[PDB]
């Protein structure tokens, strides 16, 4: 349940590359992989794909 | 149009593919790959060849 993890926070940004948001949250998968750290939203352009 | 359930689509006898409406008459090189997304009436999600 992700939405729940993200039901936590306060969520500022939500961008996503050859995948949606809606659809992460949907499908199954072989492998998921989080990777979480301290990140300030000032430097939001350079967290970027 | 859960984004990772996939469902080949097998062609009945008597019958074309159900891919013929995406793939060419002629392939152009080997291995590409074809894909239509689909309408709610035909079922959402994609046709993939």
């Amino acid at each position: 349940n992700l939405t729940k993890l993200l039901s936590l926070f306060s969520v500022n940004d939500f961008t996503c590359s050859q995948i949606s948001p809606a659809a992460i949250a949907s499908n199954c998968y072989s492998s998921l992989i989080l990777d979480y750290f301290s990140y300030p939203l000032s430097m939001k352009s350079d967290l970027s794909v | 149009s859960d984004d990772r359930t996939e469902v080949p689509q097998l062609v009945n006898a008597n019958q074309y593919s159900p891919c013929v409406s995406i793939v060419p008459s002629t392939v152009w090189e080997d291995g590409d790959y074809y894909r239509k997304q689909l309408s709610p009436l035909e079922g959402g999600g994609w046709l993939v060849a």
